[PDB]
């Protein structure tokens, strides 16, 4: 996250960080004690992943972290990286042993398809992650967060050479300076509804973090709610 | 006039249109619709989407 602020402990208790060959390479969100939602481009069947919930500063033990092994990876059935690494860019991770829910490890709410879309239409969400804090710069140690406004479809289409399909949205600022970045992929875009946060997007990609005239591109979660609910039901 | 299209029926989370110019509010998993018929109160120890650690 470029242009963000340090989260306080427990401020985004649904955030997770993923570790694999490289530690802290993508984000995710807690759906329930056994399931994480992330981006499909972050994961692949066969490559071993661990999830860390309750994380804040990746370089200090804070006595709230819970590490779990991923036993199943479910990319969305329409995901196909050979066609487009970033379309239908969503996946579910099943944990080996359930998380212990507490004030530092709390699921994100997921509304039905209609309301997830209404909430995205409110036009302002929060993104968070341990990704780069400058384009091609260092990654964060302390979880970063940022409020990003929804960018209207016409503006985002005029800003990129790539086609942005209707199952994606754009968010960010006309002047740049504030954006998600590499390493934040798979993390949450959430909308606060009277003090309760709902998942409205998955952080997916962008061309140049925080560059004026470019925006962050997000997966619309409304398009996948039924699939998430079906697959993660306990 | 009371409908889900107007201020979400004054429902804190979700609204459904019902009979006689009324609405029925509801909440996500882990919350209960409160006695005021609009608000959402926790019904489990760690409901989703809530910050509980002192900020
Ligand atoms: C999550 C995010 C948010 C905002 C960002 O600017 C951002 C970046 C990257 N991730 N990222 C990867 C590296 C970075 C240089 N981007 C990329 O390397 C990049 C390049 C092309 C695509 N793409 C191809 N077809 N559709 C999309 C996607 C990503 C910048
Ligand atoms: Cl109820
Ligand atoms: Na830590």
């Amino acid at each position: 996250v470029v242009g963000g602020e340090d989260a306080k402990p427990g401020q985004f208790p649904w955030q997770v960080v993923l570790n694999g060959k490289v530690d802290a390479f993508c984000g995710g969100s807690i759906v329930n004690e056994k399931w994480i939602v992330t981006a499909a481009h972050c994961v692949e069947t066969g490559v071993k992943i661990t999830v860390v919930a309750g994380e804040h500063n990746i370089e200090e033990t804070e006595h709230t972290e819970q590490k779990r092994n991923v036993i199943r990876i479910i990319p969305h059935h329409n995901y196909n990286a050979a066609i487009n690494k970033y379309n239908h860019d969503i996946a579910l991770l099943e944990l080996d042993e359930p998380l212990v829910l507490n004030s530092y490890v709390t699921p994100i709410c997921i509304a039905d398809k209609e309301y997830t879309n209404i909430f995205l239409k409110f036009g302002s969400g929060y993104v968070s992650g341990w990704g780069r804090v400058f384009h091609k710069g260092a990654s964060a140690l302390v979880l970063q967060y940022l409020r990003v406004p929804l960018v209207d479809r016409a503006t985002c289409l005029r800003s990129t050479k790539f086609t942005i399909y209707n199952n994606m949205f754009c968010a960010g600022f006309h002047e740049g300076g504030r954006d998600s970045c590499q390493g934040d992929s798979g993390g949450p875009h959430v909308t606060e509804v009277e003090g309760t946060s709902f998942l409205t997007g998955i952080i997916s990609w962008g061309e140049e973090c925080a560059m004026k005239g470019k925006y962050g591109i997000y997966t619309k979660v409304s398009r996948y709610v039924n699939w998430i609910k079906e697959k993660t039901k306990l | 006039d009371v409908t889900c299209n107007i201020k979400n029926g004054r429902c804190e989370q979700f609204c459904k249109n019902s009979a006689d110019n009324k609405v029925v509010c509801s909440c996500t998993e882990g919350y209960r619709l409160a006695e005021n018929q609009k608000s959402c109160e926790p019904a489990v120890p760690f409901p989703c989407g809530r910050v509980s650690v002192s900020q």
